[PDB]
């Protein structure tokens, strides 16, 4: 089976940083690229960006690029997000994700669908 | 009483510590008159003679995982590469958007691999842009956007593309590594190192025998052979390990073609500069592929497997295709003639084990790409020219570089990994060491000077 286990639940202040992490099982961490998604409620998914373990190149939804660092780990198993300067808006369900594996036939980025998810974990930010 | 200093200097002790290596290839290409990437780039001499010395009774400590000449070599080998390409024409104006179709090949109505791709550029240094036409392969193109299509190049956006000169070769050549003056190298003549640990048989020599930087993962090709018993080396921690590296004792033949012939098309960017273009297909088409002795490949997997039991002495052993990720994994990466093989390794590695010779010849499909992520480096990539007419290939597989997976209830799922590039050279470079010499030494004597 494939998992990928989140970070505790999050209340933040206004205006500080949060951090989540995303440590994973089932399968060799430094060989898929993995993503991150965030809910507000009732809304849409929002792309963040995504992370590639096994160089590090990194790609951010420029909406967002100047708030949100990613990084990984291949001794850990783990990968690590960052969102500074929160806001109300940010209060949100936020995810982590692996991309299926890519076959002979696929043209480039075919894969990068959302093959596996998290459980999740919630962000809030209050005082 | 009457016990008095002396001072020897020439002294035959050492310490460890870190230097500054010497290349050293040999003086012209193949002693051919072309130029080559690695050896044109001075490197001193064809050194002939390595200065081979044999030891009696030293027992020495070595640690080919944490050996400090692999970290130069991999700088060296990255450094080569990015000084050679800076003089070649830049493929930055060409990166500008895209709108292609289907390419019609000579003689058919398709053909499901090739884009034809038509594009706006400058023609002119600076000015005159003008539509032209070329065609690529797949996996250098993407594609989303617009009320109707519009297609883009793989890398261009996230990174600077650049074409390697087109009369430099990419072929490898042996490259021997010399120590400087006041240190000195150490091999392991013991036939069944297992890597890490003293070593109970020991000489010293100036310079390593010649290596070949082979680019390639999934595979040790080009390479040398283990002089005894198939040797598996691993991280010595913990039984789960980063790496483990297998280096056969008997060399597999391994062939490869790409038999379509090619025709090239050149585009003018520059001044005194030139875009190389891959034009009309030629020949009855086919895909790339290789060709393994099978029955060999049968005892191959046994041999290998039945020393893995050793350490792991438990029923199943299970090997499995590529994990998953992007292309770059899961496809074995080599090469050859003038451009990079990507071979679907999945119908090579599907045996499983339980405890307790020129027929039949096994065939992989094998796919070829044009614009790379060398050295798995951030932010750059490199484009290769294509080459005239149908391309033949060969070489000598040498061992594997596979991963372990999380255990299960009696079942181990081995698999090729790895990955790292220094691990392609850390199954080669494991032998040696590089050592420093203090010639200067203090012993008590019988022996004085005379006052006068």
């Amino acid at each position: 089976q494939v998992q990928l286990v989140q970070s505790g639940a999050e209340v933040k202040k206004p205006g500080a940083s949060v951090k989540v992490s995303c440590q994973a099982s089932g399968y060799r961490f430094s060989n898929f690229v993995i993503h991150w998604v965030r809910q507000a409620p009732g809304q849409r998914f929002e792309w963040m960006g995504w992370i590639n373990p096994y160089n590090g190149n990194k790609e951010f939804s420029a909406k967002f690029q100047d708030r949100v660092t990613f990084t990984a780990d291949t001794s850990a198993n783990t990968a690590y997000m960052e969102l500074r300067s929160l806001r109300s808006a940010d209060t949100a369900v936020y995810y982590c994700a692996r991309v299926g594996p890519y076959s002979w036939d696929d043209s480039p980025q075919d894969n990068y669908y959302m093959d596996v998810w998290g459980k999740g974990t919630t962000v809030i930010v209050s005082s | 009483e009457n016990l008095w200093v002396t001072v020897y200097y020439g002294v035959p002790v050492w310490k460890e510590a870190k230097t500054t290596l010497f290349c050293a290839s040999d003086a012209k290409a193949y002693e051919k008159e072309v130029h080559n990437i690695w050896a044109t780039h001075a490197c001193v001499p064809t050194d002939p003679n390595p200065q081979e010395m044999v030891l009696k009774n030293v027992t020495e400590n070595f640690n080919m995982w944490k050996n400090d000449m692999v970290d130069q070599m991999h700088e060296d080998v990255i450094s080569l590469w990015d000084q050679s390409l800076k003089p070649c024409v830049k493929l930055t104006p060409l990166c500008c958007t895209l709108n292609c179709t289907n390419a019609t090949a000579s003689n058919s109505s398709i053909i499901e691999g090739m884009k034809n791709c038509s594009f706006n550029i400058t023609t002119e240094l600076r000015c005159k842009r003008e539509k032209k036409n070329a065609l690529f392969y797949k996996l250098d193109i993407v594609q989303l956007d617009g009320n109707s299509s519009q297609y883009r190049l793989i890398n261009c956006d996230t990174s600077v593309i650049t074409q390697v000169c087109p009369k430099l070769s990419f072929d490898p050549i042996p490259i021997h590594y010399c120590a400087p003056a006041g240190y000195a190298i150490l091999k392991c003549n013991n036939k069944t190192f297992t890597g890490t640990g003293p070593c109970n048989n020991v000489s010293t020599v100036q310079c390593t025998h010649g290596i070949k930087p082979v680019l390639s993962t999934q595979l040790l090709l080009n390479g040398s052979l283990a002089e005894g018993e198939i040797i598996i080396r691993s991280e010595n921690i913990t039984k789960n390990v980063k790496t483990i590296i297998v280096h056969l004792n008997e060399s597999v033949k391994i062939e490869c073609t790409r038999p379509n012939n090619k025709t090239r098309t050149s585009i003018r960017i520059g001044p005194g500069q030139a875009f190389y273009a891959t034009g009309q297909v030629i020949g009855d088409i086919r895909e790339a592929y290789c060709n393994i002795n099978e029955s060999k490949w049968n005892e191959t997997l046994q041999r290998v497997s039945k020393k893995l039991k050793e350490y792991f002495p438990h029923k199943n052993i299970t090997f499995q295709p590529s994990s998953g990720g992007d292309l770059e994994i899961t496809t074995h990466s080599f090469n050859c003639g003038g451009e990079f093989f990507y071979c679907n390794t999945s119908s090579l590695f599907n045996r499983t084990y339980m405890a307790n010779n020129s027929t039949r010849t096994i065939t992989i499909h094998c796919r070829i790409k044009q614009i790379i992520n060398m050295w798995q480096e951030v932010g750059r990539a490199m484009y290769a020219p294509p080459i005239a007419g149908n391309i033949t290939c060969i070489s000598n597989i040498t061992g594997l570089l596979l991963t372990r997976d999380y255990g299960k209830n009696n079942t181990e799922t081995f698999r090729p990994g790895g990955g790292n590039m220094k691990d392609n050279w850390r199954s080669e470079l494991y032998k040696y060491k590089v050592v420093k010499i203090e010639p200067l030494g203090v012993a008590p004597t019988r022996c004085k000077r005379r006052v006068v």
